């Protein structure tokens, strides 16, 4: 490692075993980099030897992958628990944790109240969650101009092969629907997946 | 990994070849010797023949085979 | 000789260099951590308190540290990281000393004159406060639980801690109510919530099976008397060269089992402690399952624990074979419990037991052990805050922050004391203000604005006033919201002094052979 | 002046948020404030001059990479 | 465990090996012929115009041969020919394009580029087929 | 066994079942399922590979729709709306000042990486995707609004803000509002050790 050598058992005692873990942090997010988003590269990666798994999926790379650290590990669970969530967001939890973490420490050492330094990282989290749930400005399929049709237009505008989105547009009207399923808090929300869909050369 | 082509590969061949057959100009014909082949039997074996001194003991060569 | 100065030296290097990030003390600061040992493992560490017991740490001045710590607990129930944060604090002055060339032992006993009047200025600093009133107790214990890891239920906590004391506690004033007469006692199943506060004595032991004795009138004893039967405790002439020999003996081994354990509920047991010694059996397992047709409670071999809380508690003796019938010397037990809630844990419960006035058995219940250890560990220190008002009246600050409140005064009454001692003390008198930074201090950059100042900020809060360390800012740590019974702390500096104060003894090295 | 180049600088950007009339550190004093009614006074002229220093060699000498000599 | 590698230094090993493995194939593909001759580690000689056939019987390199291999399978899963062209004509693409085209920076229009390559054969191949 | 006599109840019941055979393929198809409201649509093309193309696409149009019917809130997807927030969360720190002027724009400075990273993944020139979004980002709009007075967008597929505002490769703000605090969690989540030890 960095800096002392001195104690085994990662004792590096501050800010060496903190870069060492900002080291592994910055280490495990890279791959996420690259496979971020859906331009996010996808990786063949080696299971044992000739044993391989293509994937541009962080968290499913992730789970290939073991923790080396705990750097590595805080992040591997927080990643896979926001694949956890759901699948949206795996890349996008990983890697602005292994910048904070030399960010969250520098203020928190100094105490003064030491209890509320990274609420400074939460308040703000507050306040993009408001600003967050304030966003209909972009991605709206709570209404379009056609509602679900052009929503589901737009995206089979998303998603477009062709001109699909005439037809599909209304298909993925017709399939939320297609779908009647108890759902629950009151949804007429009902599940996309189980749609009666079939294929036609 | 560890590839050897073209023109230098196919070297180490015809410089096996080539200078494993010279070893046999020793042979074919009267003016030539029978050549003594040993074995791990220790057997001293007297062959002007190619065929019996190249089947028995020889240098590892891709060429040898 | 060179190894005496060196091996405290070496000494004073080893355990010194511990206790230093064995400061981050308390704080969400700094870096998790795997463990790869000594002899090697990876082994994922937190919370340097239970980290102190975890620690391992092995040199002759090493030792003393886990031992340093785990005696804050069993002292306090407290300021088990906060033994060994001052303990380092000593460890510093003595070099200066000893860089100055003052005589260890003309150190030692500076340790002394340092514990002799530092208890008494945090005496000074002590707010008194009732140790036998429900509101000190609640709300000191508060402290604690408002800390621990359940804050919730440390609202139903705190009341049984102030009841488990104030019954087991002697009336009025009282240094009482030990961690041994509290018995914590597990129930896997029930809930934080139906963690249960017992007057009485709950033998945490697994009663067997169920269906079996919940009523009144128990006889709970540990019995050392074995049930006897052909091939368990009776004697047999037949060898088995055959299937039949085999066989014969276990008809008449079940059955004459069957008719002891009447004669164990005939005592009027619904319950038994079985010794733990066997001969062939002792009570054999259809002996058990023999006594539980009668309602008596068993286990085999039982735990030597509750062997004891129920000798402790109750005054249980030695009972009579149960072909002489009993001496009745099982413990008086009115009722045999077996509680069943959440539809787990077998929990027994002996209530109109013999007890001193003493001996409260908190059940610990929850959806989990983890659930369970939550509040159990926070009941702990509701039990031993409170335990710790019980067994010295005061409020104090926590967090260490009053540790530099003695540290201004401290030094003056070294620079009173006018000795060499007053050079001795004096430079730990001050160096003891080092623990609120060294809590902060383990985790980021850009560092050194809050440390220097902290040890200013009470300095300049002078003595009657200074920065909380939890809270932040400038008011007097005593009564903050941040506070401990005076004991807590005491005892840290007593148990460092000593210690300590052993290494200056330390004159080159030996190891027995 | 005894501060915290972390804590009170963000103060002071915090006072140019929040005052923003001259709020700044006072070495002199040992606080933070407005330094025109702390009374601390230099032209701006010569900070004018500090800019037209300030960037003109940062953006002059970080327009050469490319760097020759001939000492021969 | 966790492992990572990056950039042209992997790619470059992908162009490496399908690249020198394209060599003496493309060679032995078509009428014009030679052949690749495994070296045994006891001078065992294994000559053929498969390398798919060499490939196997020593190391496979992890970065370009370990796909080549079954896209090399692929081909002659497919139609039941044609290990020995795929291999040459993605090393070929494999040379050339990247650190070129990544030297001119960019991994995306690369890959698109193999889209309105691949139609133009089937754009030109059916007409003139 | 065969045997068995059957009885009406595991008859369903329609206004009628007629059999219609499509495509070459004959399907049952219940005209006025009684007991529920259902549907299916048969998709036309080519091959089923150009189905298999076109469901694909049909199923994020799904999702985004579900997750839409999940939350009627939602963002954009990507970072662009930390692009907006990161900015004003730091100016939300700017007044703060002291230790806070640092953390919330400590925070929202490490908010960047995502997008620009992924518009490099897309080979964006990030500098072009903080180019076009954080410059219509001011106090001028501070405005998410519900509307475009500044586009807050970001397109993942492209990597660069597009001008779509429906797309289904967008996220409400379910997955937005936990990813921010998980993140925040790693700054906190390797912390809570106190002290330090090694054993033997």
């Amino acid at each position: 490692m960095e800096g002392p050598l001195s104690v085994f058992g990662d004792r590096s005692t501050g800010e060496t075993i903190r870069s060492q873990n900002v080291m592994a942090a910055a280490s495990i997010a890279n791959i996420v980099k690259s496979s971020l988003g859906p331009v996010g590269l996808d990786k063949m990666l080696v299971d044992d030897i000739g044993d391989v798994t293509i994937t541009n999926d962080g968290a499913t790379i992730l789970k290939l992958l073991e923790v080396e650290h705990p750097a590595a590990k805080v992040l591997c669970e927080l990643a896979d628990l926001q694949d956890k969530e759901v699948g949206d967001g795996t890349t996008s939890v990983v890697i602005i944790a292994a910048e904070l973490l030399k960010n969250a420490d520098e203020l928190v050492k100094q105490k003064i109240h030491p209890t509320s330094v990274i609420s400074g990282y939460r308040l703000a989290c507050k306040e993009a969650v408001r600003y967050i749930n304030e966003n209909l400005i972009v991605n709206t399929d709570e209404l379009g101009r056609d509602c679900l049709i052009n929503a589901a237009k737009t995206s089979m505008s998303s998603k477009i092969i062709g001109i699909n989105g005439d037809f599909f547009a209304n298909m993925v009207v017709d399939a939320v629907l297609a779908i009647k399923y108890t759902d629950i808090r009151g949804q007429p929300r009902y599940p996309v997946n189980s749609v009666n869909i079939l294929k036609a050369h | 990994a560890e590839v050897a082509r073209a023109q230098a590969a196919l070297a180490v061949n015809i410089s096996a070849a080539r200078g494993l057959q010279d070893v046999l100009r020793t042979n074919l014909g009267p003016k030539g010797t029978m050549k003594m082949l040993v074995s791990g039997a220790g057997d001293i074996k007297l062959t002007k023949d190619g065929n019996v001194l190249l089947h028995e003991m020889q240098i590892q060569h891709p060429t040898a085979s | 000789r060179d190894k005496p100065a060196q091996i405290r030296f070496s000494n004073i290097s080893a355990a010194k260099a511990v206790a230093d990030a064995i400061r981050t003390s308390l704080g969400p600061k700094g870096m998790d951590k795997m463990i790869q040992d000594g002899k090697g493992d990876v082994t994922i560490t937190n919370d340097g308190a239970t980290i102190l017991k975890q620690m391992q740490v092995l040199h002759p001045a090493a030792r003393m540290l886990v031992e340093l710590s785990k005696a804050q607990d069993i002292e306090a129930g407290d300021g088990t990281t906060s033994v060994v944060i001052i303990a380092g604090s000593l460890l510093d002055s003595c070099t200066k000393l000893l860089q100055k060339g003052i005589h260890p032992t003309i150190i030692s006993e500076s340790f002394q004159k340092a514990l002799e009047k530092g208890i008494e200025i945090l005496t000074d600093m002590s707010r008194p406060v009732e140790l036998s009133d429900r509101e000190t107790l609640l709300n000191s214990a508060t402290t604690s639980l408002n800390s621990k890891v359940v804050s919730q239920y440390s609202s139903l906590l705190s009341p049984m801690s102030v009841n488990a004391v104030m019954k087991v506690i002697d009336p009025a004033t009282a240094t009482s109510v030990d961690l041994r007469d509290i018995k914590i006692v597990k129930k896997l199943g029930g809930t934080i919530d139906d963690c249960e506060l017992v007057e009485g004595l709950v033998l945490t032991q697994k009663v067997s099976n169920s269906g079996i004795t919940r009523v009144e009138k128990a006889k709970i004893g540990l019995i050392q008397f074995c049930l006897s039967a052909p091939k368990t405790d009776m004697d047999n002439q037949i060898v088995v060269s055959d299937y039949a020999q085999m066989d014969r003996v276990l008809r008449e081994e079940r059955a004459y089992i069957l008719n002891l354990v009447k004669q164990i509920k005939k005592t009027g047991c619904n319950v038994l402690l079985i010794q733990k010694s066997i001969l062939r059996d002792a009570l054999s397992d259809l002996a058990l399952h023999f006594l539980n047709k009668m309602k008596i409670m068993v286990i085999k071999d039982i735990e030597r624990e509750d062997i004891e809380f129920i000798c402790k508690t109750i005054g249980t003796k030695p009972v009579a074979h149960i072909d002489q019938f009993t001496a009745d010397m099982l413990g008086s037990a009115e009722l045999a419990e077996e509680v069943n809630l959440n539809g787990s844990g077998k929990l027994l419960k002996i209530t109109g037991c013999a007890s001193p006035g003493k001996t409260v058995t908190i059940v610990v219940r929850g959806s989990n052990k983890l659930v369970i250890e939550e509040a159990e560990r926070s009941i702990h220190d509701a039990l031993c805050v409170i335990r710790c008002l019980v067994k010295k009246r005061a409020l104090i600050a926590g967090g260490g922050a009053p540790e530099i409140e003695l540290a201004l005064r401290l030094t003056e009454y070294s620079r009173t004391l006018s000795g060499m001692e007053s050079y001795c003390v004096r430079a730990f008198a001050d160096a003891m203000e080092v623990i609120p930074s060294t809590l902060a201090e383990n985790a980021g950059l850009n560092p050194i604005s809050t440390v220097t100042e902290l040890r200013n900020r009470h300095a300049q809060g002078e003595k009657t006033a200074g920065i909380n360390v939890r809270k932040g800012g400038i008011s007097n740590i005593l009564e903050e919201l941040v506070v401990q019974p005076l004991l807590v702390s005491v005892s840290a500096l007593t148990l460092a002094t000593e210690t300590v104060r052993s290494i200056l003894k330390i004159d080159d090295v030996v190891n027995t052979r | 002046a005894g501060f915290d180049a972390t804590n009170i600088l963000n103060k002071l950007r915090a006072r140019h948020a929040q005052g923003g009339t001259w709020y700044g550190v006072d070495i002199n004093n040992e606080d933070i404030a407005d330094n025109f009614e702390a009374f601390v006074w230099e032209p701006a002229m010569v900070r004018i001059n500090a800019l037209t220093a300030a960037s003109e060699a940062a953006c002059l000498i970080v327009s050469v990479d490319e760097t020759i000599k001939n000492p021969r | 465990n966790t492992k990572r590698e990056s950039g042209r230094k992997v790619q470059s090993g992908n162009i490496n090996a399908a690249k020198t493995i394209a060599d003496i194939i493309r060679t032995c593909l078509g009428p014009k012929s030679m052949m690749k001759m495994l070296l045994d580690p006891m001078g065992g000689i294994v000559m053929t115009n498969d390398g798919n056939a060499i490939l196997r019987e020593i190391q496979v390199q992890h970065p370009a041969a370990k796909s080549m291999i079954e896209i090399s399978r692929t081909q002659d899963e497919e139609v039941g020919d044609g290990t020995t062209s795929v291999i040459i004509l993605a090393g070929e693409m494999l040379s050339v394009a990247e650190h070129f085209l990544e030297q001119q920076m960019h991994p995306t229009v690369v890959i698109s580029a193999y889209r309105k390559a691949l139609d133009d054969m089937i754009s030109t191949l059916k007409k003139i087929s | 066994e065969g045997e068995e006599t059957f009885e009406a109840a595991m008859l369903g019941q329609a206004e009628e079942v007629v059999q219609e055979r499509i495509c070459d393929d004959e399907l049952i198809l219940i005209k006025n399922t009684k007991a529920r409201t259902s549907a299916s649509i048969i998709l036309r093309g080519a091959n089923d590979f150009m189905c298999d193309e076109m469901e694909r696409s049909l199923h994020d149009a799904l999702c985004v729709v579900k997750r839409v019917l999940e939350s009627k809130s939602v963002v954009p997807g990507g970072g662009a709306v930390e692009a907006a927030l990161s900015i004003y969360l730091e100016n939300y720190a700017t007044s703060m000042g002291s230790r806070e002027q640092l953390a919330i724009a400590e925070f929202a400075r490490s908010l960047l990486v995502i997008p620009n990273t992924l518009a490099v993944n897309a080979a964006q020139d990030s500098t072009d995707l903080v180019a076009k979004l954080r410059a219509f980002h001011n106090e001028a709009q501070v405005n998410p609004e519900r509307k475009n007075l500044k586009w807050i967008g970001l397109d993942l597929s492209n990597g660069k803000p597009r001008d779509n505002k429906q797309a289904g490769v967008f996220e409400p703000t379910i997955v937005k509002v936990k990813s921010l605090k998980f993140a925040t969690e790693a700054a906190i989540t390797i912390l809570r050790i106190d002290d330090l030890i090694k054993l033997h």
